[PDB]
RNA sequence: UAUUUAAUUUUUAUAAUUAAUAAGAAAGAAGAAUAUAAUUUA
RNA sequence: AAAAUAAAGUAUGAAUUAAUAUCAAAAUUUUAAUAAAAAUUAAAAAAUU
């Protein structure tokens, strides 16, 4: 029992009931009829140059849940012939 | 079934409402820590608890009854005075009892949520002033009087019942 | 030598030396209720107090709470609050069980299973 | 220090000590421009941000993040002031080319609707101005300098009589490098705030502001200055401008030190 | 760069030598011969209370 | 000895801030008005009798 | 090659200074006349509080 | 070995991470905001004088302005710049009431001219004035007197023609001819050609309609109204040199250093020869930075009258 | 060197941006700074920008430029062009692997005279039995892949009622994989045994002869896609018939193990065409095989 | 470590696949390219 | 022998939201023991 | 370091040792000489080898 694992101890259930009331969000926004899932703006600005001049990158990757939901319900089409027949180059 | 894919049948028939929110209070479903206690005298902590060595990742906290519940509060969080709650101007009397004692049995507590319990029981009173007038029965005091009882077991107590009733 | 471990007193708002002129008493207690406790004066020398009983103060606290939740609605915590300002009131004797324990024994009013096994308020030979 | 999931991105975690161990924060450490830096003001970041665009504060910095919902791909901006069908005169800007033309401060794209008749212009002008100290008058595309002071206007002590005639005084001393018999005073008759007029190769006359508590060395670089506007203004009309004798900002040079011993 | 027991003991050899602020701390800087550079003495630029006094 | 009157000082310090003040007033103000409530009865006063506190 | 946008002379084939004051265009930023709008400068290009 | 906490990295390379200039864990409480308020010198005023409106400005109220005038019109120290910049402050009220507001405006300018013979200053506000009142031929008018007075129009006072000319609801080539008319005067200098410049100025005034109409900057009325601004170390700079706020005997000192003569330093010209440089100055905390601001007496009003009208509630002064 | 370049959030404004810097207001994007709608909120010393010269004229130089010039710029429409969801994104995408077992241990030449210890491993039947998503939360994903198709008396009680709720034949064994929401595949999928490249570098579980060891490198020699095997040059030290969890090295000391230069995998499962039937196909005509180390 | 992953052994199963046949399999892709 | 470390508490379907640098019915042999989960076997 | 021998075992059953409270884990300084003595912060579960 130190500071932090008793810290967790009591404030991880309370971070896990603080995303509940997160969710529930989308939920009244489910139950009056609407269905959306709330979009995230695309940034422009993810390239950038340093202080040493050199080019510095930022990776923003936008999760689909409607693709998700898409991706484990059917299953993908048949794996085109130029992967598994020529190998890999090391 | 009832929330992702199929949002409208809750709403659809209020019967399974209470039948799902009835066995969602049977099992308890809110205190998981009582799944695995053999001996009251001593609560054990199964669920609310995990170490990051790897104790109970297993019976780590499941959320089980989370997105149920805080849905089908949400089907009765129609607070707005624009649209009435649809399910609540399609339940019997006897149901809305029903179904508020079904909320008041999940939690924890043994108590209900305030926007909850003051929706349903504000939409239960502007039917019985309606329905007293009317064709009534001594069983349709038996809705009332069970109505009252629950009111009473949540803390909050009606005035306005009890002085109908005495 | 050891560290002490008794309680502290909560640090006060300093005075503007306003304090130190006679006349001025340095407690500042100008609160709600306090044009209500009516000070006489007796012939020995004491004072005579006047005051609202205990119910009274706690129903003017009940008023204010009411007064406040008129607007959003009673929350569940403003319920189970009404609820014991109201049973206090009235009171007229000592409360030694929790709370808790008839809403623990009528629960089976609130969650009805089956009819094979159903509870009802007689039961035996029936 | 990895568990979990791990990206096959390069080096995301490095930065932050290699691991993912928290990550649930909105809210950082921060100095100016950074994350929750949202809501205060400042000069230069409430111009040269957007502030949706503050991230996570100091060594825990984004490299990679993961967000969930739709994309917005809002369109980009289409420019202001411009008719469509407008055809525009291109630009070759390069590195090639030194600073010293005014070839490298213009508008790389150059339209019809920026050029303006006004002025003799053929392409449009600059948008970009060359800053330094201009200690001295130089003749640089100037024919003419006139100073008309009226003498009945009579003041003592620090006035801007005795600014301007100070500029006169400058212009015509030992160390001016402006050629002493283009510069005219004029002794007027009736009560003038003394005005300075310079006319360029263009026939056009500049006077500078003279304003209460001005000096000397203001009404030298006002004209310094309206006189590089002035060269690249002649410069947009066709006038072919010969090189300066003396250059104002030193671009060609380095900052040297004297020696040791 | 040399540090200096104090400030007073901090003077500007030469005609391009400069008084700065490292973080509260004064210093010299000089341009051109960087052999003058001076510093005032005193705590580091990060301290902690335990670490540092 | 310390402790328990430690204790009741507390008791006493909390119930006057109930009412905005607390106990460096009070110890004062009950010295300067000649009351003489010894502190344990202040406490017996602001437990049992709140409306004489 | 290292260079960004702002700097980059044209796309066609700092530590000791930190912030900057934003420039206003070389022809108007040379004497920039006062408009008196109601208690806000106006011109054709910029707006500010004074 | 944790290295959520001791990292695998030295203190030399670490040592650039220490933040020391901090920005959002404040070290500004509450309870100092306004003893750092008291300190500067500042008062605050009820509603009718004036507030602290959303962008912690102090904006002065209209008809708190003009008695204000009415008090000092003949003061020694009212200059000319005063006048004007009543009858700016005078404008929302010239627009919603017209003809009770034009009369102040009037006064202000009988008492100017006659204080003054005459100025550029006052003829560019009035016809400001009569533009927001929507009397246009007041404006011409008042063009033909400052010509026939002997003075030059200014390039505001072009502006104003071409404001006045479009509030009016009047046709474009009434604005366009004001605008090429004072560019052939030699008041606006305009650089690019005549239509798309002119362009640029309607779409100037288009985003600033007026106080009375339904798009506009002007014509925004929400005000926060606070006695106090709700930060005291607000920045207009960079550093905290540069803070907003500063004491009343520094905003005399400061216009004192812009009314004495430049013999130092340059005025109007962009140079600049002492350059900005916050990042170069000293970083490091003063004991008030600890203990608080210094303590000042609190800011008090003597023998006020007492507050009739106390439950009555303050309504926006816009009017 | 191990490190990347290092960039402060506070060096990110407009003037860094190695693209033109954009402003959001919400509804469009633009390249000046939102000017409120308060006129009043304006602070001082502040100027509102409605048109900037030398920040547009750039831009349309830059646009242009771009449209004028496709080829020379193809790399500027990774500004303009983002990647969608799903379609291998190279640094995003995480798939899973498969469970084998340790089958015997063999020895191959290579195109010179070279001797090498192949360890031979047996894939009997992977299946997806699971997916499990904890709480929703974003990177937390996995799934649960199943091999060796088991009698139903077999494993205790608790384990086969699991294998019933899934739906999935029982299986003696199975592995969790945690992988990127795209990489999904519905449960009971087959999976093939050339889901793993010739060429790729493998990550391997196994148990030591007794505690647990990983493997972060091990290159794959050969592939017999018929009897379902994948041959390793190395000697592990393992008991045979040890079950051994697969996965993709995901990358090698700042090298991707997918890229354009390198190849790239069948992404979220292999599946395999209609028309081949195993049946009718021999060993050794069923051979894929690395290209020369 | 003593889980179910780890613990558990195929041994039993080897007979599904023809482990003796692969490898002459291969032993004739030996002599087939001359090794 | 006390502390201290290291291992174990005898298959955990599964592993890591944090600390520091993880656990389902039970004991003979874990083998019916001569490495096949029966080499046909009276 | 391979080979031979010996350690869970049923039965018998000693000896050194013993001021102790269910114990005394980690760090810091102090105190008349290690200081398992102080104080403070802290973070030592059970059994077996
Ligand atoms: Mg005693
Ligand atoms: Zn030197």
């Amino acid at each position: 029992d130190s500071f932090k694992e008793h810290y967790h101890r009591v404030h991880l259930p309370r971070r896990l009931a603080l995303q509940r009331y997160a969710r529930q969000q989308s939920l009244r926004n489910a139950a009056k009829g609407n269905v959306k899932a709330e979009e995230v703006p695309y940034k422009y600005n993810r390239w950038w140059v340093n202080e040493e001049h050199e080019f510095v990158h930022q990776y923003a990757f936008v999760e689909d849940p409607e693709v998700t939901k898409a991706k484990r319900e059917t299953l993908p089409p048949v794996t085109r012939e130029n992967i598994w027949k020529e190998p890999q180059q090391t | 079934a009832l929330v992702r894919e199929q949002p409208w049948r809750l709403s659809a028939s209020p019967a399974l409402f209470i039948q799902v929110l009835q066995f969602m209070a049977l099992i308890k479903v809110f205190e998981p820590n009582k799944w695995f206690t053999f001996s009251d005298h001593a609560p054990s902590n199964r669920a609310d608890y995990r170490h990051a060595i790897g104790v109970n990742h297993s019976t780590a906290f499941w959320g089980t009854g989370e997105e149920l519940y805080d849905f089908m509060v949400e089907l009765l969080r129609v607070e707005d005075d624009g649209r009435i709650p649809t399910m609540l101007d399609l339940c019997t009397r006897e149901q809305m009892v029903d179904l508020l004692s079904g909320f008041c049995g999940v939690m924890p507590c043994g108590k209900a949520v305030g926007d909850v319990f003051k929706t349903i029981t504000d939409a239960f009173l502007r039917r019985v002033r309606n329905d007293i007038s009317g064709p009534w029965s001594a069983h349709d005091w038996a809705i009332v009087e069970r109505m009252y009882l629950v009111t009473v077991l949540c803390d909050a107590g009606n005035n306005e019942i009890l002085q109908l009733l005495l | 030598p050891k560290k002490d471990r008794r309680f502290r007193v909560q640090p006060l708002p300093s005075l503007h030396a306003n304090s130190l002129a006679d006349d001025t008493p340095l407690v500042t207690t100008t609160r709600t209720l306090s044009p209500n406790f009516r000070a006489f004066a007796l012939q020995d020398g004491g004072v005579f107090f006047t005051h609202p009983s205990h119910e009274q103060v706690m129903r003017v606290g009940q008023n204010i709470l009411a007064e406040e939740t008129k607007a959003t609605g009673m929350t569940s915590m403003d319920t189970y609050v009404n609820s014991r300002i109201q049973s206090i009131i009235a009171e007229n004797t000592v409360e030694n069980v929790a709370l808790s324990h008839w809403r623990r024994r009528h629960m089976w009013n609130l969650v009805r299973t089956h009819g094979k096994l159903q509870r009802h308020w007689g039961v035996s030979d029936a | 220090n990895l568990k979990g999931l791990v990206y096959p991105l390069p080096y995301y975690a490095m930065w932050r000590g290699n691991h993912n161990k928290y990550t649930y924060n909105k809210s950082t450490v921060c100095l100016w421009g950074e994350g929750d830096t949202r809501s205060m003001y400042h000069q230069h970041y409430a111009h040269a941000k957007c502030p949706t665009d503050y991230g996570r504060g100091g060594r825990e910095f984004e490299y990679l993040t993961v967000k969930r919902g739709k994309m917005l791909q809002k369109p980009l901006p289409r420019v202001q002031y411009v008719a469509e069908g407008s055809k525009p005169v291109w630009l070759f800007k390069s590195w090639h080319t030194p600073l010293s033309s005014p070839s490298m401060w213009e508008r790389e794209v150059q339209y019809a609707e920026h050029t303006p008749e006004h002025i003799g212009a053929k392409r449009p002008l600059a948008v970009v101005a060359p800053r330094t100290m201009h200690r001295y008058l130089f003749l640089m595309h100037m024919e003419k300098v006139t100073i008309t002071v009226s003498p009945l206007l009579f003041g003592y002590g620090h006035t801007i009589q005795k600014a301007v005639l100070d500029f006169y005084r400058r212009a015509i001393s030992a160390r001016s490098p402006f050629p002493k018999d283009k510069v005219f005073l004029f002794y007027a008759i009736d009560h003038i705030t003394p005005r300075i007029e310079v006319t360029w190769l263009d026939g056009t006359s500049y006077v500078p502001p003279v304003l209460e508590g001005a000096s000397s060395q203001d009404l030298i670089q006002m004209v310094m200055e309206e006189a590089w506007l002035a060269a690249d203004r002649m410069a947009a009309e066709g006038r072919v401008l010969n090189p300066l004798a003396i250059d104002d900002y030193k671009w060609d040079q380095l900052v040297v030190f004297k020696k040791v011993r | 760069p040399q540090m200096v027991m104090s400030r007073d003991e901090l003077k500007l050899r030469c005609e391009y030598c400069r008084f700065e602020w490292i973080h509260d701390t004064l210093c010299v800087r000089c341009p051109a011969q960087p052999s003058h550079d001076q510093r005032e003495m005193w705590l580091h630029s990060t301290w902690m209370w335990g670490k540092q006094q | 000895a310390h402790w328990e009157r430690a204790i009741v000082r507390k008791n006493v310090d909390s119930a006057a801030r109930e009412h905005g003040t607390g106990w460096q007033h009070l110890r004062n103000e009950l010295g300067r008005q000649n009351v003489m409530l010894l502190p344990r009865s202040q406490q017996l006063l602001a437990q049992y009798e709140p409306l004489a506190f | 090659e290292a260079i960004s946008h702002a700097r980059r002379v044209s796309w066609a084939p700092f530590a000791q200074e930190p912030y900057f004051e934003e420039e206003i265009e070389a022809h108007r930023k040379h004497h920039r006349p006062d408009v008196y709008i109601y208690k806000y400068n106006v011109s054709p290009t910029h707006f500010s509080l004074r | 070995k944790n290295l959520a906490w001791r990292p695998k990295m030295s203190e030399r390379t670490l040592e650039q991470f220490v933040p020391l200039h901090l920005a959002f864990p404040r070290r500004h409480p509450n309870s100092w905001q306004e003893r750092q308020f008291h300190l500067l010198g500042y008062v605050k005023w009820p509603k009718e004088i004036g507030f602290y409106n959303a962008g912690d400005n102090f904006e002065l109220t209209p008809q708190a302005a003009y008695r204000i005038y009415k008090q000092n019109c003949d003061e020694t120290f009212w200059t000319r710049l005063h006048n004007e910049k009543t009858i700016i402050h005078l404008l929302p009220l010239v627009e919603q009431d017209p003809g009770t507001n034009m009369v102040l405006v009037d006064d202000i300018f009988r008492h100017h001219l006659k204080r003054f013979g005459a100025d550029h200053y006052i003829y560019n506000a009035v016809m400001q004035a009569a533009a927001f009142a929507k009397d246009f031929p007041r404006c011409e008018q008042l063009l033909a007197e400052m010509r026939g007075l002997g003075l030059e129009p200014n390039a505001q006072s072009y502006v104003n023609m071409m404001l006045g000319a479009r509030l009016t609801g009047k046709p474009r080539d009434q604005a366009e001819a004001f605008f090429r008319e004072g560019i052939k005067t030699g008041a606006i200098s305009a650089v690019m050609r005549l239509d798309t410049e002119f362009q640029m100025w309607m779409n100037q005034l288009e985003r600033l309609g007026s106080f009375k109409a339904k798009v506009g900057y002007l014509s925004v009325n929400e005000e926060g109204a606070s006695p106090m601004p709700r930060d005291m170390w607000a920045l207009w700079g960079w550093h905290r040199t540069e803070a907003k706020f500063i004491s009343r005997k520094q905003m005399i000192s400061e216009q004192v250093q812009n009314r004495v003569r430049s013999g130092k330093e340059l005025v109007g010209t962009v140079y600049q020869k002492a350059r900005r440089q916050p990042w170069a100055k000293y970083n490091g905390m003063f004991p008030y930075d600890y203990n608080g601001p210094a303590r000042r007496p609190a800011a008090s009003f003597v023998d006020a009258p007492t507050p009739t009208h106390n439950a009555e509630v303050c309504g926006t002064a816009y009017a | 060197r191990c490190y990347p370049s290092l960039m402060r959030e506070k060096d990110r404004d407009m003037y860094h941006c190695y693209y033109p810097y954009l402003f959001d207001h919400g509804d469009k994007m633009s390249l000046y700074p939102k000017i409120p709608e308060n006129p009043r909120e304006w602070q001082p010393e502040q100027l509102q920008t409605t048109y900037d010269a030398i920040r547009e004229d750039k831009y349309d130089a830059f646009i242009r430029l771009r449209e004028k010039f496709p080829e020379l710029y193809q790399d500027t429409r990774a500004w303009d062009n983002p990647p969608p969801f799903g379609e291998f994104n190279m640094f995003y995408s995480v798939r899973f692997g498969m469970v084998g077992v340790k089958a015997f241990t063999c020895k191959d030449y290579d195109e010179l005279g070279n001797q090498f210890d192949c360890t031979a491993f047996w894939f009997p039947d992977n299946q997806v039995v699971k997916h499990s998503t904890r709480n929703g939360e974003v990177g937390t994903d996995k799934v649960y892949v199943g091999a060796m198709n088991v009698p139903v008396e077999f494993h205790k009680p608790h384990v086969a009622a699991f294998y019933k709720a899934a739906g999935v034949p029982v299986k003696h064994v199975c592995a969790g994989f945690p992988i990127t929401p795209d990489a999904y595949a519905p449960v009971g999928t087959k999976l093939d045994v050339r889901h793993f490249k010739p060429g790729q570098e493998v990550t391997i579980t196994f148990q030591n002869t007794a505690a647990a060891e990983t493997y972060q490198g091990v290159p794959v020699w050969r592939i017999d896609y018929k009897n379902s095997l994948i041959y390793l040059p190395t000697l592990l030290d393992a008991d045979v018939g040890t079950y051994v969890r697969f996965s993709d090295t995901i990358n090698t000391k700042g090298l991707t193990l997918w890229n354009e230069h390198r190849g790239l995998p069948a992404f979220p499962t292999f599946i395999p065409p209609e028309d081949e039937d195993l049946s009718k196909l021999a060993t050794d005509e069923c051979q894929l095989k690395s290209p020369p180390l | 470590t003593n889980r179910h992953f780890f613990v558990a052994r195929a041994n039993a199963f080897f007979s599904r696949l023809p482990i003796a046949r692969v490898q002459r399999s291969l032993a004739m892709e030996a002599v087939r390219e001359g090794r």
